[PDB]
RNA sequence: GCCGCUAGAGGUGAAAUUCUUGGACCGGCGCAAGACGGACCAGAGCGAAAGCAUUUGCCAAGAAUGUUUUCAUUAAUCAAGAACGAAAGUCGGAGGUUCGAAGACGAUCAGAUACCGUCGUAGUUCCGACCAUAAACGAUGCCGACCGGCGAUGCGGCGGCGUUAUUCCCAUGACCCGCCGGGCAGCUUCCGGGAAACCAAAGUCUUUGGGUUCCGGGGGGAGUAUGGUUGCAAAGCUGAAACUU
């Protein structure tokens, strides 16, 4: 868990800094599986922007999937431009690779 | 229990007990013929052998000594004779 | 007073952390023999991660050593690692075995480390049996594989990336990961790590040891 | 008059465990007559909470705990009340006292 | 009389007393 | 402390137990009924008694009391079920398969009214 | 925000309460249980840690150290490892005494099962 | 040993003996010394019993299981005899950090030459040579047989839905539900026993014999006296009467 919302960038930008990518990945799942996260925060969007980002070149499509199911779940509330934001930069660095 | 037959006993409680404890006491062990699958030597194994038993076409090793059965090197083909 | 004749000094961390200025020291004044700068070069303080960053992680403890002032700005480098006492007790319970192992691994740069680690056995999500415990090979094998991942990825870098491997623990992940097979380990920390010698102190890597 | 079975042990089956020494009065005890006893709570009390809370530089801080391990020997748990003497029919009940409601 | 005490007391006594027998 | 001793509980049950037609909820009637009914000495024990006939008509003519006879049942024998369709008269029963292969081998199953369900996967049933 | 470090030395005989410099060297007061109360039998009350935090609480305030890390310290070795009662009075009034506070820490020395303790074989009696 | 602050430190029910302006206690970085192996550590493991705990080696040794391997009664218990046997103890040498008999002081008490504090010799520690006693305890000799259950736990073997490795359906391990053998123990039972406490043996015993070794005969005297032998010594083993109740 974490105790406070920020931590998983600190947490994941350090283990990209040695470059070991699976912990920075499932550290960033990890924080949003967790029940204390799920009410909306402007820190939700650019940890989903970075999870998404590091399922791209580690090209797991299943992991992706299910955080983008769950970030759903999460903006029910009426802040779809993030939902929109979040998807299609997922279909912009998909394209790109 | 205490009517119980000693005579007659069922094969569940005669492959439940130890092999010593049955009526006539017989082995739990069975003899095999391992098939290496590139060869057509039939080689001859025990379950429970205890040395590497060598085939005479391509000198492969076909099973491997372990406390209980020989596990037999995976790929081939066995069967129980008799 | 002798509180009069005393200057505060600044303290700089190395470049492996965001935050740089930790605080603040002090030594009494040039009146003799007695030179400020090297009564000053024996500091050592320990400083929490979550103090060096602005993180949460609160039980990894650093210990960075003086070597040269230059200003008024003490410059730091890094003397060893420790786990604070309440997160080493807090994970000794019973129904578990614990693995402990110790390498001394040269680094590239002169630096000999000596670096402890701790691994405990997970218990299953299925399972019912009280005890969890390993057998005596599984204990032998996994020190073995703690032992090989700890001399094998730290005995060709430098300081700063061995700096930078600690703070996260990737080790610890990459043992967890590795040891599976053997017995499904639980939390596995690098606990302790010692400097033993160091070599000589030369003024271009602590100012390139900056940024 | 034979009091206890297992004679107020965990010996069975070995010759020798070795000693520990108490806590309280540094009495050499066996590590498995003696009664083991490990007391948790948090550093500050829990009056002292109410008031640390509001000198503490870091937002949302939560306090560690206090990990202490005690042995103590048998004399000095029937002096310091940790231990109690029981009915000659209830000595055969070895679950711990409930803690909970 | 604790027992141990009577055998260290009797172990007192023989020990002198073999100390007043071969003296001669 | 107001608390009925045992002469003035058991004797008002074994006054219960007989005379039932002629008591009733009031007190003051009760208290009138005693001096017929029984022989008791000086009034302030018939007053606890009437006390505890009238306390114990409050309590037993909605259910069953433990030292009050079948007598009760008397009186639910004088004054008082199924369903239409009953609960055994279901349409489909689930059976795990090891039933169904003793319903085989006892000679049914021919017949279905039955339906068999898929067998569990797992078995932790024990506790820790 | 100038850090200091608090020392808490809870003894069952004595209290001390000292506070340095972040290194620890440069020692910049320190007030034991023993300065401020005539007795010997409550050198470790919470009272007289009361006073000396007190005392020790106006001393760092004028040097600038406005902020305090905690080292809570037991008599440790063989001897008992809790800290004693003037361990919460010090701690509780640096809090209430225009003190801010950074993390806490049990400091007591824990051995590998170290060399034989002041007491016989058959006890304190 | 070097710092850098300061008037008390220690210890107790309360204190005093002891240490401290030649700088103690506390804090910091260091060096060295010797002991010790916490938490993990359980009615869990191994050993003939005494006992045995940091890592990695090397050296031999062993129970258990698996076995359609071989020998063919080789076996069980043990007069004489021998091997090991905690701690204390004795002698020769090396080592000595802490504890600590004797001892010197303090204070509690009428008195304490006891518990309670300060310091300490011999010892505790290691390498050789002795001594062979313990509530060395399951206060229960050893081998074999037979006689109810139950759920776990340690090891080895066999068979069964599944679940997890990740980095190749992935290898082999970690869990799940059973079975067999051996082992440390458990809860229950009007098997049965016992004087009872209790015991699955301390059962199958007046319905009395599977084999075999040491040992007890009311309480003291006394494990004393003497005699013998073992030991540098302290002592060990064998070891009675008279008398008394
Ligand atoms: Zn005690």
């Amino acid at each position: 868990y974490f105790q406070r919302p920020e931590n998983a960038l600190k947490r994941a930008n350090e283990f990209l800094e040695v470059g070991k990518k699976q912990p920075a990945l499932d550290v960033l799942y990890d924080v949003m599986k967790s029940k204390k996260h799920r009410t909306w925060q402007k820190i939700h969007e650019p940890i989903m922007l970075k999870y998404l980002e590091l399922c791209v070149d580690l090209r797991k499509s299943h992991l992706a999937k299910e955080g983008l199911y769950q970030y759903k779940n999460i903006c029910q509330q009426v802040n779809i431009k993030s939902l929109e934001d979040v998807v299609r930069a997922y279909l912009k660095m998909a394209e790109e690779k | 229990p205490l009517a119980k037959d000693l005579l007659h006993p069922s094969p569940e409680e005669e492959k439940r007990k130890h092999k010593k404890k049955r009526l006539v006491q017989s082995p739990n062990s069975y003899f095999m013929d391992v098939k290496c699958p590139g060869c057509y030597k039939i080689t001859t194994v025990f379950s429970h052998a205890q040395t590497v038993v060598l085939c005479v076409g391509c000198s492969t090793v076909l099973c491997q000594p372990t406390g209980g059965k020989a596990r037999l090197t995976e790929g081939c083909s066995f069967r129980r004779k008799q | 007073d002798p509180f009069s004749k005393k200057d505060w000094y600044d303290v700089k961390a190395p470049a492996m952390f965001n935050i740089r200025n930790i605080g603040k020291t002090l030594v009494t004044r040039t009146q003799g023999t007695k030179i400020a700068s090297d009564g000053l070069k024996g500091r050592v303080f320990e400083v929490s991660l979550a103090d060096l960053q602005n993180d949460e992680v609160a039980f990894r403890k650093f210990k960075l050593i003086t070597e040269d002032v230059q200003g008024k700005n003490c410059l730091t480098n890094f003397h060893g690692m420790d786990l604070t006492r309440d997160k080493m007790c807090s994970m000794v319970k019973k129904w578990q075995t614990m693995i402990e192992a110790h390498v001394d691994v040269k680094t590239t740069d002169g630096y000999l480390l000596r670096l402890f680690c701790v691994g405990f056995t997970k218990k299953r999500n299925n399972q019912i049996r009280k005890t969890s415990y390993a057998q005596h090979q599984q204990v032998r094998q996994i020190r073995k594989k703690m032992m090989e991942i700890m001399t094998r990825e730290v005995q060709t870098n430098d300081l700063k990336e061995v700096v930078n491997k600690l703070i996260p623990d990737s080790i610890g992940k990459d043992i967890e990961k590795a040891c599976q097979s053997i017995y499904p380990l639980h939390d596995v920390f690098v606990r302790k790590v010692k400097m033993l010698k160091k070599p000589k102190f030369e003024l271009g890597k602590l100012m390139e040891l900056h940024g | 008059t034979k009091k206890r079975r297992n004679n107020g042990r965990a010996k069975k089956g070995r010759g020798h465990v070795q000693p520990i020494r108490c806590t309280n009065c540094a009495r050499c005890v066996p590590k498995d007559k003696a009664i083991k006893k490990f007391v948790i709570r948090n550093i500050v009390e829990a009056a002292a909470v109410r008031d640390i809370s509001e000198a503490s530089v870091f937002d949302a801080y939560v306090l560690p705990k206090l990990y202490v391990k005690l042995h103590y020997c048998v004399s000095c748990a029937i002096h310091s009340k940790v231990v109690r003497n029981r009915s000659r029919e209830a000595r055969k009940d070895r679950t711990p006292p409930p803690r909970f409601r | 009389m604790r027992a141990k005490w009577r055998k260290k007391r009797m172990r007192r006594l023989k020990r002198k007393r073999r100390k007043m027998r071969q003296r001669s | 402390g107001r608390v009925r001793t045992k002469t003035v509980k058991k004797a008002a049950r074994v006054i219960i137990e007989k005379y039932y037609t002629r008591l009733g909820n009031d007190f003051h009637t009760n208290k009138r009924v005693c001096e017929e009914i029984a022989i008791i000495p000086s009034k302030k024990l018939r007053n606890k008694i009437a006390g505890y006939v009238t306390h114990l008509m409050k309590r037993i003519q909605r259910g069953p009391v433990r030292g009050i006879s079948i007598k009760l049942q008397e009186e639910e024998r004088e004054r008082r079920y199924v369903p239409e369709v009953s609960a055994l008269d279901q349409e489909i029963i689930e059976v795990d398969p090891d039933t169904k292969e003793m319903l085989k081998l006892l000679d049914f199953g021919s017949l279905s009214n039955l339906q068999v369900t898929q067998p569990t996967v797992g078995m932790n049933f024990k506790t820790p | 925000n100038v850090f200091g470090v608090c020392h808490i030395f809870a003894s069952f005989n004595d209290t001390f309460v000292h506070v340095t410099d972040l290194s620890g060297k440069e020692t910049i007061c320190r007030v034991t249980g023993g300065m401020k109360v005539k007795a010997d039998r409550d050198e470790s009350s919470p009272y007289a840690a009361m006073l000396a935090a007190q005392d020790v609480a106006q001393r760092c305030k004028e040097l600038g150290i406005t902020a305090l890390h905690i080292k809570l310290r037991a008599t440790g070795g063989n001897r008992t490892k809790t800290p004693g009662p003037g361990a919460q009075s010090a701690l509780r009034a640096l809090a209430r005494s225009g003190m801010k506070i950074g993390r806490i820490e049990d400091v007591t020395p824990i051995p590998s099962d170290s060399t034989r303790r002041k007491g016989g074989r058959r006890g304190r009696r």
